[PDB]
């Protein structure tokens, strides 16, 4: 039975409707609410790497969708654009009235390729894909979204800045994925589960600033080597570097 | 039964965002035409960890997957809207879908202050058995 | 709160059309196959302004306006049926969801063919204290 | 909060569920009832060009569907099938199960062009747009309807015609509107608000009768000078003429 | 009205199939992306014949086909889902839509025990008329 | 008013929850269900030529679906790819979340041409198109169903194995409908009302084991004479045969 949130004793406890005493008083189906909590605030890893290989393709079960009415801010928020090898997509377009995650700090844009061996991705653990107001089982092509779960509650009587980061992926899906972060159209690093939201920026602010960006028609790949530090969740806690050449691959200290 | 929150972490604070049913207008934006897009709807707020009920809703959320999970399985619904509704429904089915047998466990009736209008107004003819 | 129609005009009638969730078919009338098509499901009637109660209705549909916009903007239901449901349901609760405290304004139990059951069976005991 | 519609010492009164005395008595979901109400009733004026000024379009709301159990006859409906100059279509087709107003006696068919500068087409005074039982606040391409408001009701306890009026327009939606009133696919009339329903249906009829069509492959544009009358609410209330010619315009008297 | 099963046959054994609401899922086995596919949700039974239930529910189903077929012409809800909760807040309203009067007929509460504790306590009073 | 089943006096009854009197208990929505019932289990012909009969095109009437929470074993469903001689399809696609229902026997897949003079084909008799706990009026391509009806009941408080048997058809839905039982894409049998399924497969196997299929380029159809028997309702209840020939017919004893 789908658990119900009260507050006794000065605490919250699950119950259900008919577990309530006489003294419980439901006046309104205003004092009925429904949240989504995101992953983020329970400690889990974000980066994409890690993020990634929660969600695995199944098919042969349906998808489904439960609304919810409150959620909360997000730091870390994906948005997939998967093909197949030969082109085709691999994630559905979203349904009529489903858009993205309303609250978003980093939206991880990750494009790429991958074998998509199922007609729908799901969450391994169980998770929720969270929408605008709408959590589903299944991730939608090209739809911002955070992970999360629902909780139901009874409830007593009485600036907005987001920021896209884009990523080429291939193998998407499977236990050989690489990953790039997008400096521009052909300027990438080497992708890290170590890499910080905020790190990524500087580390680009730094390779425009300094003049690092590819400047041929080819494809410039940069490295970052492990003498350098980046990261401790989210809510609680670059000037100068070397650049050489060695697609084209280089390294970075 | 109390939630045990077993995370790895808990974001004592809940920095929210939701909607508003009503919301007195300010003149015509009530107008569709008129009024926010969809990404102008929201309104934010921030809770903090007040007897321990952020943590506690987060483990709420978590412990609610399975039985959620099981019950979008089980329905054909392609959205499920209903779920607060039949809890609502389930409220009153369970104190008032049966006989209420008054002073029994089951029937939420306090007949308090009406015990104290026949004891008291019982002196209305112990009191007068003058003649 | 009373209505007051504040509109340049009033229809005072009402020609209305609407359907019917029963309705005795005749013979096979019923089966989808054999039955009426979408444009021959409509009753129709009309209904005259006796209590001003047609005035009343076109200010009352008028002023609803901005609180059902408002819910509709709100709602991620694509299509909502379920207003007059949760109408219901608010109901209930408004007078059941709490203990109904009997002779209190809140509490609709109303003891007073019992109140006569008592008072008049009172004449059981005090009526026969003979020995 | 969504207000309530009931009948308390003889006469309509707005409460809701919660402000309701014990004596009122909901003994049955069959007592709560929704009801659609026409513009019409009100005295809005209901010719093409009135009515056309009172919607517009707009980008980024997305569109909402409230069903209703009864409606009302009416005397005028509209029916759009606008397009883009470069002739994409302007208004979605109706969602599966969206029909057209079941009650019109004039239905009033739109025809032409505009910029259509909005994903959809709303009421500008925020009123809905009725259909078949379904009410909602955008237009439908070629889905007759009805303006009106919706009222929530709690009760006590204890032949059909319908003409088409055709018209074509161009610079729809702007405040440089131009309208024709369609007598056959070569013979038109130049609109104005002031032509009521049953004045075009003669001044139709008087066209065919007395052989003004264009009698040519060309296109024939009558307009009826300020000397004729034509108009006062519809539920509360042409024989010879001369026709002179002067893309053929002309003029009638 | 009970039930006359008019068919030309009865199958007096209803083989059936079902899904679950809940269900102790076997450790990941609630997850979707583990979970069974939509051929395997289902449950079995076989239900016999006694005080002819079968029988008498082949006629029950025949016989609601022409109020289900026709509120089904009458609603606008393309998929319809909440007949059972709206007979249930039916249900309700038909018990609790009004003022419950103690001891009529269309009133469910039972003052029994409770008599009886009155008329048992008269006996602290009429007990000690004593001085 | 939609009825309900209810349990009194050790046998079922129909009532209503406005009928019901304060010792009957209604402490969860978990006592109110919905059943499918199988027109199967009331003696109605379940052979392809019978059951077909029962269907029948019309247009005009927008098609309904009703969800029902448990159903029944059946032992005959039917599944229907009809096209027009022109080679349009007669039936639409299931929408999305309609399954096939669930536990069937034998499922009668019948392919092939009919005027189809409807929008959509519905039940003669009133009854319901049982898919996967959604109850139909109206028949979906492709897409398995079984013919029955839905209850609703107040509670009180207190191997698989599916065959598919498919058919070939000529005027479907007219009374000159032609039926034939598909050996493999180049042998068929003429079907009567009367073969049984079990006939049919076994039929089949005596086919394939004796040899009779045919070895040409070209189409063999089988005719079995009056001789043969072959049927008595279904939950109650060949070695050698002369084979010659005679588009190539052929007769079976
Ligand atoms: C509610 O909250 C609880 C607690 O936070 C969450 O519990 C998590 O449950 C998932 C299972 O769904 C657990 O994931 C599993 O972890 C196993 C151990 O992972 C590592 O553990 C340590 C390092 O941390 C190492 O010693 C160990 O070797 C592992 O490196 C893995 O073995 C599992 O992977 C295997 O099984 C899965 C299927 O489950 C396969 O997909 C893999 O390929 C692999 O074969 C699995 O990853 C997770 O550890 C639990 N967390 C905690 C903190 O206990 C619930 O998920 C949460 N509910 C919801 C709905 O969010
Ligand atoms: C419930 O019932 C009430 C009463 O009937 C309706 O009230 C109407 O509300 C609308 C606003 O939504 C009003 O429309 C506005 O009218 C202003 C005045 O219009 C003319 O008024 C007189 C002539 O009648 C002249 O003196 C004057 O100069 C105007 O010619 C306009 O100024 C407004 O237009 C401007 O603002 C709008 C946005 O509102 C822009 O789109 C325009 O481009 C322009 O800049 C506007 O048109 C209307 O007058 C009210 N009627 C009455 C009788 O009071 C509610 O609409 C109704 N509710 C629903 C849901 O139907
Ligand atoms: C609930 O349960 C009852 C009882 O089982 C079902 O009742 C059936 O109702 C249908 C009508 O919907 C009946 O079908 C009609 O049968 C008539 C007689 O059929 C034959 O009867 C005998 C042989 O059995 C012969 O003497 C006779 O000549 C017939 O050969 C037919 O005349 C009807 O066909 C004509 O009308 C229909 C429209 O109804 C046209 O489509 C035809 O072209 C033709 O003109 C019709 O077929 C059926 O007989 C009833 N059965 C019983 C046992 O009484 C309900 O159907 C069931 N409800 C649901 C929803 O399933
Ligand atoms: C304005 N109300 C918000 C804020 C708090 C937040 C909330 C409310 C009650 C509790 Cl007990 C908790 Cl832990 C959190 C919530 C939940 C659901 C719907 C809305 C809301
Ligand atoms: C048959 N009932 C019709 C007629 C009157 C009309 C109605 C009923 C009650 C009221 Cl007080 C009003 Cl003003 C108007 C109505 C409204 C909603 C649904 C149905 C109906
Ligand atoms: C597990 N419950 C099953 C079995 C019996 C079956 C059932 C239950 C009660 C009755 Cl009186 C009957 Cl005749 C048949 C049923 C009906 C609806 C939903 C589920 C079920
Ligand atoms: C991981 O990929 C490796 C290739 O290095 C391969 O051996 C194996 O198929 C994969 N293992 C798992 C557990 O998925
Ligand atoms: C970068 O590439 C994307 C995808 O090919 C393209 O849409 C975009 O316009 C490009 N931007 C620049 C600056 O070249
Ligand atoms: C990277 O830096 C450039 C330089 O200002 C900026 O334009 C671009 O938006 C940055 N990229 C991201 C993802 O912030
Ligand atoms: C040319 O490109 C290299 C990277 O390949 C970059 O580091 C360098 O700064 C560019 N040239 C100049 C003059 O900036
Ligand atoms: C109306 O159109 C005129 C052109 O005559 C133009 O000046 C203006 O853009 C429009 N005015 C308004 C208020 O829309
Ligand atoms: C008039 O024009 C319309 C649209 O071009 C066309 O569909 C219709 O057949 C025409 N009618 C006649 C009589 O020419
Ligand atoms: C105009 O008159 C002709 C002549 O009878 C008629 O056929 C046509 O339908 C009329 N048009 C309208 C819109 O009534
Ligand atoms: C030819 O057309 C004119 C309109 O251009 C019409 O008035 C006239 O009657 C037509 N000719 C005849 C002989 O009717
Ligand atoms: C049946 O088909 C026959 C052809 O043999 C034809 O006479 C008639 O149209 C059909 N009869 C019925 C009752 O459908
Ligand atoms: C039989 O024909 C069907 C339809 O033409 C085709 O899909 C199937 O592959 C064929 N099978 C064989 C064994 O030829
Ligand atoms: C007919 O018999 C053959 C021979 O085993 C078998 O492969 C085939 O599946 C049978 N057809 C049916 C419909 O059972
Ligand atoms: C060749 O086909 C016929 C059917 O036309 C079949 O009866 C016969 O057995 C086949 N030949 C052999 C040698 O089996």
């Amino acid at each position: 039975s789908i658990p119900l949130g009260v507050i006794h004793n000065s605490a919250l406890q699950v119950s259900d409707v008919d577990k309530l005493v006489c003294r419980d008083k439901l006046s309104s189906t205003n004092q009925l609410r429904s949240v989504g909590l995101n992953l983020e605030g329970n400690g889990v890893a974000t980066d994409v790497p890690s993020a990634t290989k929660r969600w695995g393709f199944r098919s042969g079960v349906p998808p489904k969708v439960v609304n919810y009415e409150a959620g909360e801010w997000a730091e870390n928020c994906y948005n997939l654009e998967i093909k197949k090898p030969d082109g085709s997509e691999c994630l559905p377009a979203a349904p009529d009235g489903i858009r993205g995650f309303p609250r978003c700090r980093y939206v991880h844009k990750v494009s790429g390729t991958g074998p998509c061996a199922g007609d729908f991705a799901f969450h391994k653990e169980g998770a929720f894909f969270l929408y605008d107001r709408l959590a589903s089982t299944v991730i939608y092509r090209g739809t911002t979204f955070a992970e999360g779960v629902v909780a139901f509650l009874i409830l007593p009587q009485a600036g907005y800045y987001s920021t896209t980061i884009r990523y080429q992926a291939t193998g998407f899906g499977t236990n050989e994925t690489e990953y790039l972060f997008e400096v521009d159209n052909l300027t990438y690093v080497q992708l890290e589960s170590r890499f910080t939201p905020q790190f990524l920026l500087q580390l680009n602010e730094t390779i425009y600033t300094s003049g690092k960006r590819s400047n041929t028609t080819g494809k410039l790949i940069w490295k970052v080597n492990p003498e350098i530090d980046t990261t401790w969740a989210f809510w609680e806690t670059s000037e100068e570097l070397s650049f050489t050449v060695v697609x084209x691959x280089x390294x970075x200290x | 039964e109390a939630i045990v929150n077993a995370q790895p972490k808990c974001n004592p604070n809940l920095h929210y965002w939701t909607t508003q049913d009503e919301g007195a207008a300010i003149g015509l934006a009530w107008i569709p035409y008129f009024g926010p897009a969809a990404e102008g709807i929201y309104i934010e707020g921030l809770m903090h960890n007040q007897d321990g009920l952020i943590c506690g809703l987060r483990q709420l959320a978590n412990e609610t997957t399975q039985a959620l999970q099981l019950f979008l399985r089980a329905t054909t619904e392609l959205r499920t809207f209903s779920i607060l509704n039949r809890k609502a429904i389930d409220f009153l089915l369970q104190r008032w879908g049966g006989t209420c047998h008054i002073l029994g466990p089951d029937c939420c009736i306090e007949p308090a202050d009406w015990t104290k209008n026949i004891t008291d107004k019982i002196d209305q003819i112990i009191h007068d058995f003058v003649d």
